């Protein structure tokens, strides 16, 4: 009834904060590629390697927020919306 | 003179800006993980992950995350008190 | 180079304000079911007519923005940076 | 009674404005997107761009009805 709002509402939500974490891991990958106006040998050995780490994480936290975009996010929301509309 | 005494407050803003983003990752993560515990009943096994499941490699991921964006930020801050 | 990085967080960003439309609409919707009581005959039956279009287009809205997702949204910006990571790995 | 009414309405007209804000919001944002977008789908960026503006119009336009007829009514139930 009015819970059918409230879950889109919800779900919207849920779709706006996976969205805004990827926008803020691509936005932290800027600001490391910047700090590198610093590095040499070992230690950019060591953040080279830190940053492939980071940037393999991220494809996995991508992963998974489609996963959740799907059941419980933007695409959860769009589906339940235009059901309503059908119904 | 050093080339790291040089750009030393520079380097140092930077790293204030990078351990931002460390915070700010921890903490759109944690919504993100309470907010899907509160849409729990929502979840259906869709893709064939529960939402326990998610719930546990999300939180795996994201202190993942942070601990590599991490080591960057010291791999930067290393220099700055190089010096 | 640099240019996937500002890519990635431009799409992400649309993905947020397309979310944040089906969350207006959303609630858009609470507010106006909760204002159709007080009418009768009339009157409600011109709010209910001006519901039922609205939740018409709601659904047409929502499948639009599901096609600028794929395009230039949140599976946009995840595609790409899925995608960069392969690359970067192999 | 007269006041709940008129909240409601008032209450109304705040998402009437925030309808069109966010979707000329999303239009320029589109619009500033154009050379990232392919046909996926099979639908050209200035396709959605029209369908998304006259689709923006027609979805604000059947709320503000609603909004009016709530405030047209309620005048009626006060002056009665």
């Amino acid at each position: 009834d009015a819970h059918i709002p409230q879950l889109i509402a919800s779900e919207a939500n849920f779709g706006a904060k996976a969205a805004l974490m990827r926008s803020t891991i691509a936005q932290a990958e800027q600001a490391a590629m910047s700090s590198q106006a610093f590095h040499m040998g070992e230690a950019s050995a060591a953040f080279q390697a830190a940053h492939a780490r980071f940037v393999e994480v991220s494809a996995k936290v991508n992963a998974l927020l489609d996963i959740a975009q799907l059941n419980i996010g933007d695409a959860a929301s769009s589906y339940v919306a235009q059901d309503a509309a059908a119904a | 003179m050093s080339q790291i005494m040089y750009n030393y407050p520079a380097m140092l803003a930077h790293a204030a800006e990078m351990n931002t983003y460390s915070g700010a990752l921890h903490a759109v993560g944690a919504d993100i993980a309470a907010e899907q515990h509160a849409l729990a009943s929502a979840w259906q096994g869709d893709t064939g992950m529960t939402y326990q499941a998610w719930q546990a490699q999300w939180n795996q991921a994201m202190e993942e995350l942070v601990r590599a964006y991490r080591a960057m930020a010291t791999t930067h801050e290393q220099n700055t008190m190089a010096m």
